DNA sequence: TTGTCATTTTGCAGGTACTCTTATTCAATATG
RNA sequence: CCUAAGAGUAC
DNA sequence: CATATTTTGCAAAATGACAA
């Protein structure tokens, strides 16, 4: 749905490392590996936690809000 | 047969 | 790539396989058979019949008046307009699916028929025929005569040409599929129905009891007429060894098996040896003329025509016509009875002799020992009814009701002089009403399950359902005919296992085309008529079979198969055609009609350049599909119909497939002839004639099954159980889920897409809408809290959000009209003036009866407030008075559920009546109790959750998620288990995704190398410390990533318990179910356990004080409970035996004193006394 | 058994005795069409038997891609390549001897051993 | 004063528990 | 509330 | 305008003669 703030494994926190990941993958074209090494990403739990995201939060936000401001 | 698979026979 | 021409590899079918999804998509056959129905087959059954006539004679007592009369009716073109709902103030407008859904209404569409009256005049002139002219009142004008329910995402609704912007704007989520039905607000999927088909001859072994040794028999059936089923049978009296082998037909409506040589001397065929080269074409088969001579010896009494025709009706089971017209009634049988299919005119007695003829040589060939009996299960010889198919007969039988009603409304309205009005005449709600019904309901008509309510579940679960096939009822079994058609491993394991089926990834269903084209180029290219064939002139001709009508013979088959081959490949022949040509048999089959399954494949020809057999696709056509998908993500486009049209890929079924030769891959198999022992043991098959190649061997698999990480590398039940398995598996079904108001609806809190990824499984958008996650597994025996598939979940884990899940539910409540002013209310219910007011409390409910969102609800409380009027100006129950004018209908929160209530909906149903639909929220965490199962059937229970000090952890401080049993590896043999653990690790370590697809060459040992070079033990073993001591665990743990599906049972929905609660009003036990507070049923074995136990008291107690115990009297002189039994005036008295001192009481449960009872009733008097009167 | 018709009506010949002279007599039973004999065979009961075996060949018999294809010796051309196939006779206690067609010269021969 | 042998009709029921959801209750012509 | 149907869990 | 009625597994039991 939306970055996990947490890794659930050990515990660190990845919810900052999100947009970070996404300029590193885009603006840099580094692979994805490199870009988790890159951000303090050093044990495959972390890895897990921040590769395997699908960000969903993305396709919510397309539908228009039910109650608008 | 059986029922089922009466008897034979009845 | 360079090179236009090059061959390609095995990598680049997937771009094939990408066009292919970019074009059909996953739904696309129901789509495509809804629109074959709404396109043509609605206008066929409109002008087929429907064209009544009603002659009023003139009944001219005196001729003054001897006009005849006659009014005809006829309907024209039929317009099915876009969706439309009508309202309570007669407002019409445009309705959206994401307003059904809301407002339980149905997603339909009128229909419209152009009418056309016209009456003619004649003058009733005695012995002179009637001549019937015009009188210039045509009147024509559309008239409405129902409403067609449309599936979403087709062509005539309003989500066809939907842009993803226009469906985000529409509500509706844009990977939702469409293919299902809106009835009443609830989506139906038309479950495929699978049928044998029509048409073919089938021929069969009977048994040893049966004087009858081999039936052939043909389904004979028409589609462009009637649309009823006649079956005729040819069946071969008498055993091996039984002497007398007559051979005798089965005519419909003839109460006798009619010999075959009088079939054929009634058709037109007197002499014998006519008839015996229409039966058998070659002279040398001597065999056969012995087997066949018993007819024509049986036969030998009738000589003519007309005595066969006068034999036949003297059997007809009629028995209500004159002698000289059972030759009339015999011609009838003959005509328009007898193989409908092949014509229902006259004049094609001919054809009909050659087909019984070639009947008669299957049967005898079988008989012969020259060919087995045909089998029942081979997947050619079935045929799927889609939605078109089902909804066309549905339609048929609905409009021909309509229709008679027309007609009777007419004859009714002539016969009283009244006027006649259209309006008046046609009942929409016939239609309306028919076809709301059978698709909301199971039932097929005026079968059952036909149309079933679409899973939601899972987006998986969805796709799976909207292609799923049922066969109605070894049947069961997988057989070889259903390779890359239906999914090998993908059934229930109950007993419905191998009844229900579902469609390969590739798999089509054609919708049928006219076979008129096909019949003129057959005509024009040289088939010879069959009315002139004479076989012995043309002994090796090939029969050419259209739709299982031969149609005639062909004497050089192999330039017009070419020939037919090439009008195909280049789209001048429909591709959905198919056409088979049997050497050995000499027979050319051609197949149009709707439900046969076919599946794509390459196309191999002889590439003189290359001096060898090789694709017909190469690497510019790939090049060409890479450019138009990434422009897709200006030059020409080339889609999958741009392969189809030029030849590149071909379309073929079961039965075709029977004469082709198929390469697996063709990097492998094409090309002519230091291995790696690592890699799995292939063959070249040392043959090169292949006509085709498999575009990928994995797109045998299902939906579910595509899932499977590895699935060649596990025991096939294990793939079996997560195909079943992973339709309960718990993610984000839709992407629009807020704005639905489903029934029930689960979340994952954050779905991960997995790390062991197949090639296919990103055209079923499982990365886009995943249904696990990644949890870091170590298969270890810790602390033996994880035995008999139990697991250890690591508490620190589930804190901070792994497994979490959102769990919605939604109550739908309305108000009736019970009567003109009897209209129900929502309100909040007040105890001084309302009767049946529940225990729950009601002060959550505000002023309009509906809890406000964002209100915590917990168990019984009220969330709908409703009360309905009652007659008023009662006394009684102590606390009923006249203002207790209103009676409860609340609808309180389920007992064992509780949450937050997040959203409320109110509008207004059909008929203008004010329902709500209340959507609570709650949060489930996972448990002890939960279920929860990798991706190869390895399902497990939590046993027990440990915080993250106490779990096993390695030196570099990693613990597992979840630990598992060892046990469960070596007996289950789920080896793609480990592998894709090690897989896992491997990707995550290195970033990369996994290859986990079926059949390509990823071994072990490059897994292993790859995760060695990663600074890991190669086989994923880690050393691990205890939790508790620190200490070294003396072995090392298999450790690493792997990808788990949380499973819809969790412990919570199942624990219950009764000590004392509701009864049943009949029986007086306890009620059944958890839902209603019940009992638990203590069963008949549960009994035998407790009798070999020996406690009898334990037995008595179980079935009489804690189900039933009923106090009740007898007398001893009559054993029956006729006693009546005044306790408080303590006066007993049997009125007949009038007896009043002689009473006994006995304690029974009272089941069995209903059973008692009943038998009273039933005339049988259960005496029941208390003394013994024999010794034993 | 080489059934023969009439060819007056095209109906049956049923066999009869003949006095005169003793012989075979093949006779019509609507049109009283009567004639010689040709053999003195008026039945046969193939309790075993061995036609249909080979049945099914057809003069292009090779265009089947399915039929699976061998180099055994051609003993009419000497011919590498030819196809083969077992017994089509479908009966459960027929043997698995393989038969061959020369697709140069169409001439078939089996692996059998005891025949040769 | 007793065997004979050879076609035509005769009845059916399918394991144990348990969970959930959905639909539907005769339509319509006819008389009070 | 009854009835019917469908889906599913453990054997 | 509203309620009332129009797939599966056989051995026998029974039947029609019957023959002097
Ligand atoms: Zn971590
Ligand atoms: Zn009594
Ligand atoms: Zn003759
Ligand atoms: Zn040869």
């Amino acid at each position: 749905m939306i970055v996990p703030v947490r890794c659930f494994s050990c515990g660190k926190v990845v919810g900052d490392k999100w947009e970070s990941y996404l300029n590193l993958l885009q603006e840099d074209e580094l692979d994805e590996g490199t870009a988790l090494s890159r951000l303090g990403l050093k044990r495959y739990c972390c890895r897990r936690m921040i590769l395997t995201h699908v960000d969903l939060i993305e396709k919510f936000l397309r539908y228009n809000p039910l109650e608008k401001r | 047969t059986x029922p089922g698979v009466t008897x034979p026979g009845v | 790539f360079e090179d236009e021409s090059a061959p390609i590899t095995a990598e680049d079918s997937w771009a094939v396989i990408s066009a292919f999804f970019r074009e059909k998509g996953l739904v696309s056959q129901q789509l495509d058979s809804f629109n074959q129905f709404v396109d043509y087959t609605l206008q066929d059954i409109i002008c087929e019949d429907s064209t009544l006539i009603l002659e009023q004679l003139a009944q001219h007592t005196t001729e003054s008046d001897n006009i005849s009369r006659k009014y005809e009716i006829s309907f024209g073109k039929i317009y099915v307009t876009k969706p439309m709902v009508n309202e309570s103030d007669g407002v019409t407008h445009a309705l959206y699916p994401q307003e059904a859904r809301l407002r339980n209404l149905t997603y339909s569409s009128g229909l419209f028929v152009d009418v056309k009256k016209r009456t003619y005049e004649a003058i009733d002139v005695p012995g002179r025929e009637l001549k019937y002219e015009l009188i210039a009142e045509e009147s024509e004008g559309k008239v409405f005569i129902g409403r067609l329910p449309i599936m979403l995402r087709s062509k005539n609704c309003y989500l066809s040409e939907a842009t993803e912007s226009d469906l985000y704007k529409l509500k509706e989520c844009p990977f939702d599929m469409g293919g299902y039905f809106i009835i009443n607000g609830s989506e139906k999927v038309l479950i495929a129905q699978e049928r044998s088909a029509g048409n073919i001859v089938q021929v069969f072994k009977k048994a040893a009891p049966s004087p009858i040794s081999h039936v052939a028999e043909i389904r004979s059936a028409l589609e462009k007429g009637s649309r009823f089923i006649s079956t005729l049978q040819v069946k071969l009296y008498g055993r091996e060894g039984s002497s007398a082998r007559t051979i005798k037909a089965t005519l419909p409506y003839i109460k006798q098996d009619i010999p075959i040589v009088i079939i054929f001397r009634a058709l037109g065929i007197i002499p014998d040896g006519e008839i015996l080269e229409h039966i058998c074409y070659d002279v040398n088969d001597w065999q056969m003329l012995e087997m066949l001579k018993p007819c024509v010896e049986d036969g030998f009494v009738i000589q003519d025509r007309e005595t066969a025709l006068d034999f036949i009706g003297r059997r007809g089971t009629a028995l209500g016509i004159k002698k000289e017209k059972r030759i009339q009634y015999a011609k009838d049988i003959l005509q328009k009875e007898f193989l409908p299919h092949i014509t229902q005119l006259e004049g094609f007695e001919s054809r009909k002799a050659f087909f019984l003829g070639y009947m008669i040589n299957r049967l005898l060939l079988c008989a012969l020992d020259r060919k087995d009996q045909d089998d029942r299960d081979h997947f050619g010889k079935k045929r799927l009814d889609l939605a078109g198919p089902l909804l066309a007969q549905l339609f048929k039988t609905l409009f021909k009701k309509l229709t008679k009603d027309i007609f009777r409304y007419m004859q009714r309205t002539v016969e009283e002089a009244h006027d006649f009005n259209m309006k008046l005449a046609i009942n929409a709600k016939t239609i309306t009403s028919g076809l709301k019904y059978a698709l909301a309901t199971g039932n097929w008509g005026e079968r059952a399950g036909v149309s079933q309510v679409l899973n939601r579940y899972t987006y998986s679960s969805t796709l799976s359902h909207l292609r799923r096939t049922n066969t109605p009822i070894k049947p069961r079994q997988l057989h070889n005919t259903h390779w890359g058609l239906v999914c090998p491993a993908e059934t229930p394991e109950g007993q419905a296992c191998g009844l229900v089926k579902n469609l390969s990834l590739m798999s089509c269903i054609s919708v049928g085309t006219d076979p008129m084209p096909i019949i003129t180029f057959l005509s024009e290219w040289g088939m010879e008529p069959l009315e002139d064939y004479v076989p012995h002139q043309s002994p090796d001709a090939t029969r050419v079979f259209v739709n299982g009508v031969w149609h005639g013979v062909h004497r050089n088959p192999a330039r017009l198969m070419e020939t037919l081959r090439t009008l195909r490949r280049k789209g001048d022949i429909n591709p959905e055609v198919s056409m088979i040509r049997d050497i050995r048999e000499k027979e050319l089959k051609i197949f149009t009609d709707a439900g046969r399954v076919y599946r794509p494949l390459f196309i191999v020809e002889d590439d003189e350049s290359l001096g060898h057999k090789e694709l017909k696709v190469r690497k510019g056509h790939i090049a060409k599909l890479m450019a138009t998908e990434y422009q897709d993500i200006d030059v020409e486009e080339y889609t999958w119909s741009s392969l189809l049209n030029e030849g590149l890929v071909e379309y073929i079924d079961a039965e075709e497939e029977e004469s082709i030769l198929i390469a697996m891959q063709p990097e492998d198999l094409e090309p002519a002839e230091d291995v790696d022992p690592a890699k799995r043991i292939r063959v070249s098959h040392h043959a090169t004639t292949f006509t085709h190649c498999e575009i990928h061997p994995s797109m045998i698999l299902g939906v579910a099954a595509s899932i499977i990480p590895f699935p060649d590398h596990n025991q096939s039940p294990r793939n079996t159980y997560q195909s079943a398995m992973g339709k309960q598996a718990m993610g984000v079904f839709l992407t629009n889920y807020n704005v639905r108001m489903d029934t029930m609806a689960n979340i994952l809190y954050y779905p991960q897409k997995p790390l062991g990824t197949t090639r296919a499984m990103e055209y079923l958008k499982f990365r886009e809408l995943p249904a696990g996650q990644n949890a870091i597994v170590a298969i270890a025996c810790y602390s033996g809290y994880n035995q008999e598939d139990s697991m250890i979940m690591n508490q620190s884990s589930i804190d901070r959000g792994l497994f979490r899940s959102l769990f919605f539910r939604s109550y739908m409540d309305q108000e009736k009209k019970y009567g003109m002013s009897i209209t129900e209310t929502f309100e909040k219910p007040q105890r001084t003036n309302t009767l049946r007011m529940k225990h729950g409390t009601y002060d959550k409910l505000d002023d309009d009866g509906l809890i406000a969102p964002g209100v915590r609800v917990s168990g019984e409380d009220v969330i709908i407030g409703k009360t309905t009027p009652i007659s008023p100006d009662e006394e009684e129950l102590g606390q009923r008075t006249a203002y207790h004018s209103k009676r409860d209908a609340s609808t309180p929160l389920r007992s064992t559920e509780n949450g937050i209530v997040d959203q409320v909906l109110v509008t207004t149903n059909q008929d203008g009546l004010k329902f709500v639909k209340v959507r609570v929220r709650t949060t489930k965490i996972p448990q002890i109790g939960d279920k929860f199962a990798s991706r190869h059937g390895q399902k497990g229970t939590i046993g027990i959750t440990y915080r993250r000090e106490d779990m096993p952890f390695t030196a570099e401080g990693i613990v597992p998620d979840l630990i598992i049993n060892p046990h469960a590896i070596p007996s289950r043999m789920t080896v793609a288990h480990l592998i894709e653990c090690l897989l896992s690790k491997v990707a995550a370590l290195s970033g990369n995704e996994g290859d986990a697809s079926p059949f390509t060459d990823i071994t072990v040992e490059g897994i292993s190398k790859l995760l060695r070079e990663h600074g890991y033990q190669s086989r994923g073993f880690e050393v691990m410390y205890n939790g508790h001591t620190g200490k070294k665990l003396m072995a090392q743990i298999f450790f690493g990533p792997t990808y788990y599906q949380r499973l819809r049972h969790m412990v919570d929905d199942k624990i219950h318990a009764r000590a004392r609660g509701p009864m049943q009003v009949l029986t007086r036990q306890p009620v059944e179910g958890r839902s209603r507070d019940g009992g638990l049923r203590f069963g008949e074995m549960e009994r035998d356990c407790m009798i070999a136990h020996g406690a009898a008291s334990f037995l008595k107690e179980r079935l009489m004080e804690a189900s039933d115990a009923f106090r009740v009297h007898i007398c001893g002189i009559c054993g029956l409970m006729t006693v009546i039994a005044k306790l408080n005036h303590n006066q007993f008295e049997c009125k007949g035996c009038d007896n009043k001192i002689d009473i006994y009481q006995i304690h029974i449960p009272y089941a069995a004193k209903l059973l008692f009872q009943e038998l009273m009733a039933m005339n049988i008097t259960p005496r029941l006394y208390t003394d013994r009167s024999r010794d034993f | 058994t080489t059934f023969r018709f009439c060819r007056d009506c095209n109906n049956m010949l049923y066999p009869r005795e003949d006095k005169e002279n003793n012989r075979l007599l093949f006779e019509c039973r609507t049109c009283s069409y009567v004639e010689e004999a040709g053999s003195p065979l008026v039945y046969r009961h193939e309790l075993i038997t061995n036609i249909g075996e080979t049945a099914g060949v057809v003069q292009d018999i090779g265009s089947d891609p399915t039929l699976p294809r061998s180099d055994r010796e051609c003993p009419k051309c000497h011919s590498r390549e030819n196809v083969f196939f077992q017994s089509q006779q479908r009966r459960k206690d027929t043997s698995m001897v393989l038969f061959f067609v020369c697709l140069s010269c169409s001439h078939i021969f089996t692996s059998d051993q005891k025949n040769k």
